[PDB]
DNA sequence: CTTAACATCTTAACTTTAA
DNA sequence: TTAAAGTTAAGATGTTAAG
């Protein structure tokens, strides 16, 4: 999901690296949908 | 605060639940074993098997303390005849921790927790309360009612005492379990926390009230649930204090060693 | 005796390189960090003469010759936004450029973010 | 659902936005010269302290102050459920035996004052003994009660009884009787709240400060979440 | 010897619900 | 919205089977 890594006991890195790991879920979804 | 709900009043609601029971009458559950001197008395000859031991030792903290020092410790005798599987309840201080444990473990019995009762003075309680503004009035009556002045930052109100160290506020009671082969100790734990405040008096802070010593009377009883009254301690009762008084020990199901003068 | 010199030289003596400063002062931009994940000047300079000695864009081979640790991509990517001044690295791929000119197009791109009177926290956007 | 994660991969394009620019503001506010949370004249020391080398702080703590340490404070990891307990309490950190806590130097690193070694309720004994047999005489006794958030007393659990209260004993090991070490000072009893995972409150620093001003102190164990003035500090993930 | 699993608890924060 | 109960996660527990 997208409300489960904006903790607020979570430092800015890890948010960050959580986002661009969910970027690369999407890119590879993206890449078995077409 | 206004509606009567404080700091203190929030931490001194068990004090109504618990209520003093009547001095038992039957010649069925108090036992009377008054001799002249403990350690002079011989003791594992009139009780048997007791599952809960309470020493009630008033400690000698220095030369000019009207105690019972550790020597008085040394010449107590704990055997088959006596405290098998149970569990000793003794004040202890910090002065002399290390003694006390070392002794008992020396006797076989060895430490399992930790209960002490925070002090509040009531004379402190009073002081600021007529210090903020109740008046008229000594803390005896204080123990005595439920009108507890109102406080809501009782880190203040704790008992000034005389220590050459960190002050002293503490009323640690050491719990020492005897574990024994082959008998199953029944235990109904967990009923009861380790800290609960008590209200004290000034400049006598040597003794728990008629409701502190009720709570931890209870504390015990709910702990061991068989060594209580279940139609079977007759005579042979399963718990035990020692050196007593005519203030609150006589109890169903518990001897009492008194200690004549 | 004080006890500013007297932490400056236990710092100086027995703390370690990341705690203390070359004069014995608080390092206080690792304690606002986390564990492990502090930014040292020596992991900047290896990031900075990685640039040169490997290719730019891909990491992997950049992580290759980092400190092989605490060294994840997406730090080394987000803090080289800064070390050359912009967020789109993407259009800035097969460009080896060392240190005098990067400083050199990180002042022309904070000159432009200036005068594109758009500017957010010494960052020019694209 | 092609628009659906579509939206969302747009959602995550403005939230790494708004995150690239908040940690590049607090990068630029580092760099600008942010201070921290910890004093200026904290001393840490960040190792092992089965590792540690305790010659280079012996000879250190000598040639600058002109005097060893005067308090000791010890918190050491006792061994509990690991992270998973599965009923009460978890200790998220290694756990220390008492044999690799016995063993490291701590009477060299004293003459004269005080130690501060924090007992749980299986370890009390153990504690005792330590520092029984490290030199120190068993003088006092610091119990920390756990009140909650609104003002009453934190129950957790136990086995014979519910456990409130956190336990630390107090040795002295030489001459006391000086200008430091004032007597007749603060309260054993801290009653306070439960501001996270095995975090001891921070009365016992004032206390410690009221028991000897501007002294040197020693503190094994340590975490970032007290690192105080004039505190050396040994830890682990400092 | 060490880890995993046992009850025999209390309290605050989050969630749902009738008003 | 509102306060009023259900539900859940957190607390530096001691003892015992299983290799
Ligand atoms: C009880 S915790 C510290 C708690 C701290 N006193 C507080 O007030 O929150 C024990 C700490 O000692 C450190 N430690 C654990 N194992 C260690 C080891 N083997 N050697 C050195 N330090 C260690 C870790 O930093 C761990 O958090």
């Amino acid at each position: 999901t997208l409300e489960d890594i904006e903790n607020e006991k979570f430092t800015n890195l890890e948010i960050l690296t959580h986002l661009y790991n969910l970027k690369a879920e999407i890119v590879r979804r993206l890449a078995e949908q077409g | 605060t206004e509606p009567g709900e404080d700091q203190l009043s929030l931490l001194l609601k068990w004090r109504s639940s618990y209520i003093p029971p009547q001095k038992p009458t039957n010649e069925d559950e108090y036992k009377k074993i008054i001799c002249k001197d403990i350690s002079s008395e011989k003791l594992e000859q009139h009780a048997g098997d007791v599952s809960a031991l309470f020493i009630n030792i008033k400690w000698k903290l220095s030369e000019g303390q009207s105690g019972k020092s550790i020597e008085d410790l040394k010449k107590l005798a704990i055997s088959d005849k006596l405290i098998n599987n149970g569990i000793i309840f003794i004040w202890s201080e910090k002065e002399i921790l290390s003694q006390i444990v070392d002794v008992l473990e020396a006797k076989g019995f060895n430490y399992i927790e930790n209960f002490m009762i925070n002090q509040l003075s009531a004379d402190k309680a009073l002081e600021m309360q007529r210090k903020n503004q109740w008046s008229d009035i000594t803390p005896e009556q204080c123990i005595e009612q439920e009108k507890f002045p109102p406080n809501n930052y009782v880190q203040d109100i704790f008992v000034n005492s005389e220590y050459s160290f960190f002050r002293k506020s503490k009323k640690i009671l050491l719990m020492l379990r005897k574990f024994n082969k082959d008998a199953q100790l029944e235990l109904r734990h967990q009923r009861t926390s380790d800290i609960f405040f008590d209200i004290f008096e000034q400049n006598k802070p040597n003794d728990v009230s008629k409701k502190g010593m009720e709570f931890v009377y209870k504390m015990i009883e709910t702990l061991l649930p068989k060594a209580n009254y279940s139609e079977e301690n007759k005579g042979a009762f399963k718990m035990m204090e020692l050196y007593a008084d005519d203030k609150s020990q006589p109890r169903k199901g518990w001897i009492s060693v008194y200690e004549q003068e | 005796l004080d006890f500013t010199q007297y932490a400056k030289n236990m710092r100086k003596d027995l703390s370690n390189q990341d705690i203390c400063l070359e004069d014995g002062a608080l390092n206080h931009s690792y304690f606002l960090t986390k564990k492990g994940q502090y930014w040292t000047p020596l992991n900047q300079k290896a990031l900075q003469r990685g640039i040169e000695l490997f290719g730019v864009g891909n990491w992997k081979e950049i992580n290759y010759d980092e400190f092989s640790g605490k060294a994840n991509i997406v730090e080394l990517e987000l803090r080289t936004c800064m070390i050359l001044g912009i967020n789109d690295i993407t259009e800035y791929y097969g460009k080896k450029i060392s240190e005098e000119e990067q400083e050199e197009i990180k002042k022309s791109n904070i000159a432009k973010g200036k005068k594109e009177n758009k500017l957010k926290d010494n960052i020019y956007q694209k | 659902s092609k628009k659906g994660l579509q939206g969302l991969l747009q959602d995550i394009e403005k939230r790494i936005l708004h995150y690239k620019q908040l940690f590049f503001k607090e990068q630029n506010e580092i760099a600008n010269g942010k201070r921290s949370m910890v004093p200026d004249n904290s001393i840490p020391i960040c190792s092992d302290v089965t590792k540690l080398n305790f010659q280079a702080l012996i000879d250190a703590q000598m040639r600058h102050a002109g005097k060893m340490f005067d308090v000791i404070m010890m918190d050491p990891p006792w061994q509990l459920s690991s992270s998973q307990p599965s009923r009460g309490v978890a200790i998220a950190y290694d756990s220390l035996s008492d044999e690799k806590i016995q063993n490291m130097p701590i009477q060299s690193l004293q003459q004269d004052g005080f130690i501060f070694v924090w007992a749980i309720n299986a370890k009390y004994r153990v504690t005792i003994k330590m520092i029984e047999n490290w030199g120190y005489k068993l003088v006092d006794e610091i119990t920390w009660v756990k009140k909650t958030v609104n003002g009453k007393i934190a129950k957790g659990h136990g086995f014979y009884l519910q456990h409130a209260k956190e336990s630390c004993l107090i040795g002295v090991k030489g001459d006391v009787d000086n200008g430091r070490f004032k007597k007749n000072i603060a309260s054993d009893v801290i009653f306070s709240e439960r501001r996270g995972q095995s975090q001891k409150p921070e009365e016992i620093y004032q206390y410690i400060n009221q028991l000897c001003p501007n002294g040197n102190y020693l503190e094994i164990f340590a975490r970032r979440n007290n690192l105080h003035d004039n505190w050396v500090s040994i830890g682990n993930e400092l």
